[PDB]
C-alpha cells in the first residue's frame, strides 16, 4: 500500500489527536497532500493543502483554528493535529494525493482513520454465539450470526471462517446502547454439510484490542 | 467557499439505464470539475476529470459533459458492480469545495425476507440479560415493520434494529432485530416469536422456538 | 505500477512562436493522466493545461510556420 | 520547478533480444537521479540500473546489422 494510514478513536471535546499518513516513491516530495473528512452523514468537506518541499500550507477559513499540518522528510511521512475538539468533529479522516501536484482531482487516497467525539465510558467488546440447534435446522441454506454488542469504541470487523462463502455478505450498523455500541452480523451458507464443518466468527476491536472467535454447532 | 448545488441525492434505476447526476456550481469554475466513486463503505475511487477526460483504467460507460457553471454527469450500461455512491467536485480557487452526494439503487428480482429464529446466546445466562434475534435478509424494499409475540403477548422493550447496505450482487438489505430483556421475566414465559409485515405476504412471517427442551 | 507521470505542474506563460515538439501522452497503466509536454526552442521540456483552449489555438501557431 | 521523473523502480532482469531502442538521460534539475529508459518491441517503456553491467550487453547485439 502507498497511502496508509492511522488506527481509528475517540476522544474529549476541547482536546488533541494526531494522526499519521505515510507515501511510497517521489511521488511525495513534488506532489501536494491533502486532507478531507467524511460526515458521512452530511458530505465531504476541505481542510488544506500541504507541500512536502517547502512547507507551505493554506488552510480553510472556517476551519483553520481547528487545524496543524506538519511534513516530515523522515520516511514520506505526513502529520495532523487538532487544537481543540467540539463535537462535530465526529468524521473518518483521509490522506489523498493528486496526480498534477495541487490540481487535476484526486487519485489516490487511502484506508483512512474513524474519530468521533463524546468521551462516554469505555467497554470491550461483548460476543455471543448465535446457532439454530433443538429447532428445526433442516433445509437448503441456513444461516448463522454472531453477535457483538456493548463495546467501546468503534471499530469493528467479523469474518466468518476467513472467508468461505463471501457471496451475500451482511453487515448490521452500530447502535448506541448505554453510551456503548450493538453490533451484529452473519452469512449464507448451504445446509449440504454442517454438521460436520466446523465454522468460527473472527470478531476484531482494534480500538480495545481484543479477539474472541467461537465454534458453533447445534 | 464556494459549494455545488446537487439538485438530486437519492435516485434509483434499472440494470442498463442513463442516469444524470445533476451538479450544479454555485461561482464559476470553467470545467476544472471532477466526478468520484464512492464504494459503499469504503474510500472513493477517482472516476473522471474535466466532466469529459477520463482517468487510466475506466470504463466506457461514464460520460461526463457542460463547462462552466453546469456540469453533468451520464451513464450509459449499468451493472450489478457500478452501484454504488456518485460525488461532484471544483478544483479552481482555494478552499476547494466538494458537495453532498447521489446514491443509485438497482431495479431487479424482488425478494422476501428470509428469516430465522435464534436461541439467546448460552453465556447469557452467565451475564445478566436475554439476546434474542431474528436475522432476516434479502428483501425489498428497505421498508419494514417489527413486531414481536411472546406467550400470545408481546413486548418492546428494547428492540433495537438496524437495516444493511444492499449487497452489490443482490441488491438487498438485511435487518436484525436485537434484544435487551433481563433474566427473570424471560425464564418465566415459553413461547418466542417475531413477526415481520411486509408486502411481499399478507401475513407476517414468523419462527418461532419453545423454551421446553431447547 | 513502476513507471511514473512525466509532469508536475502546469505552465502559465505560454510563448506560442517558441516551441517545437508537442508530446501528447495520453492516459495509461503508469500516469493516471493524460500529459501535454511541449518541446522549447532551446530545448526545455514543459508541461501545460489541458481543459483550456490552449493547443486548439497553439496548433496554427505551430502548423503555419 | 516541475516536470517529474520517468522512473520509479530500478529493475535489471529484461530480454536481451526484445527490444528497440534505448535512451540515457543526464541528471537535470526537473530530475535528479540518472534516468535509462528503453523503448520495448513490443511497446512500452522500462528503466534500469547504473552499477548493473547488462545495458552494455543488449547495445552491442543491435549493432550486428
Amino acid at each position: 500500500v502507498q497511502l496508509q494510514q492511522s488506527g481509528a478513536e475517540l476522544v474529549k471535546p476541547g482536546a488533541s489527536v494526531k494522526l499519521s499518513c505515510k507515501a511510497s516513491g517521489y511521488t511525495f516530495t513534488n506532489y501536494f497532500i491533502y486532507w478531507v473528512k467524511q460526515r458521512p452523514g452530511q458530505g465531504l468537506e476541505w481542510i488544506g493543502e500541504i507541500n512536502p518541499r517547502n512547507g507551505d500550507t493554506d488552510f480553510n477559513e472556517k476551519f483553520e483554528s481547528r487545524a496543524t499540518l506538519t511534513v516530515d522528510k523522515s520516511s514520506s511521512t505526513a502529520y495532523m493535529q487538532l487544537s481543540s475538539l467540539t463535537s462535530e468533529d465526529s468524521a473518518i479522516y483521509y490522506c489523498t494525493r493528486s496526480p498534477y501536484g495541487n490540481n487535476y482531482g484526486f487519485t489516490y487516497w487511502g484506508q483512512g482513520t474513524l474519530v468521533t467525539v463524546s468521551a462516554a465510558k469505555t467497554t470491550p467488546p461483548s460476543v455471543y454465539p448465535l446457532a439454530p440447534g433443538c429447532g428445526d435446522a433442516a433445509g437448503s441454506s441456513v444461516t448463522l450470526g454472531c453477535l457483538v454488542k456493548g463495546y467501546f469504541p468503534e471499530s469493528v470487523t467479523v469474518t466468518w471462517n476467513s472467508g468461505s462463502l463471501s457471496s451475500s455478505v451482511h453487515t448490521f450498523p452500530a447502535l448506541l446502547q448505554s453510551g456503548l455500541y450493538t453490533m451484529s452480523s452473519s452469512v449464507t451458507v448451504p445446509s449440504s454439510t454442517w454438521p460436520s464443518q466446523t465454522v468460527t466468527c473472527s470478531v476484531a476491536h482494534p480500538a480495545s484490542s481484543t479477539t474472541v472467535d467461537k465454534k458453533l454447532e447445534p | 467557499d464556494i459549494q455545488m448545488i446537487q439538485s438530486q441525492k437519492f435516485m434509483s434505476t434499472s440494470v442498463g439505464d442513463r442516469v444524470t447526476v445533476t451538479c450544479k456550481a454555485s461561482q464559476n469554475v470553467g470545467t476544472n470539475v471532477a466526478w468520484y466513486q464512492q464504494k459503499p463503505g469504503q474510500s472513493p475511487n477517482a472516476l473522471i476529470y474535466s466532466a469529459s477526460y477520463r482517468y487510466s483504467g475506466v470504463p466506457d460507460r461514464f460520460t461526463g459533459s457542460g463547462s462552466g457553471t453546469d456540469f453533468t454527469l451520464t451513464i450509459t450500461n449499468v451493472q450489478s458492480e457500478d452501484l454504488a455512491d456518485y460525488f461532484c467536485q471544483q478544483y479552481n480557487s482555494y478552499p476547494l469545495t466538494f458537495g453532498t452526494g447521489t446514491k443509485l439503487d438497482l431495479k431487479r428480482a424482488d425478494a422476501a425476507p428470509t428469516v430465522s429464529i435464534f436461541p439467546p446466546s448460552s453465556e447469557q445466562l452467565t451475564s445478566g440479560g436475554a439476546s434474542v434475534v431474528c436475522f432476516l435478509n434479502n428483501f425489498y424494499p428497505k421498508d419494514i415493520n417489527v413486531k414481536w409475540k411472546i406467550d400470545g403477548s408481546e413486548r418492546q422493550n428494547g428492540v433495537l434494529n438496524s437495516w444493511t447496505d444492499q449487497d452489490s450482487k443482490d441488491s438487498t438489505y438485511s435487518m436484525s432485530s436485537t434484544l435487551t430483556l433481563t433474566k427473570d421475566e424471560y425464564e418465566r414465559h415459553n413461547s418466542y416469536t417475531c413477526e415481520a409485515t411486509h408486502k411481499t405476504s399478507t401475513s407476517p412471517i414468523v419462527k418461532s422456538f419453545n423454551r421446553n427442551e431447547c | 505500477g513502476d513507471l511514473q507521470c512525466l509532469c508536475v505542474k502546469t505552465t502559465s506563460q505560454v510563448r506560442p512562436r517558441h516551441i517545437t515538439s508537442l508530446e501528447v501522452i495520453k492516459a495509461g497503466p503508469h500516469c493516471p493522466t493524460a500529459q501535454l509536454i511541449a518541446t522549447l526552442k532551446n530545448g526545455r521540456k514543459i508541461c501545460l493545461d489541458l481543459q483550456a483552449p490552449l493547443y486548439k489555438k497553439i496548433i496554427k501557431k505551430l502548423l503555419e510556420s
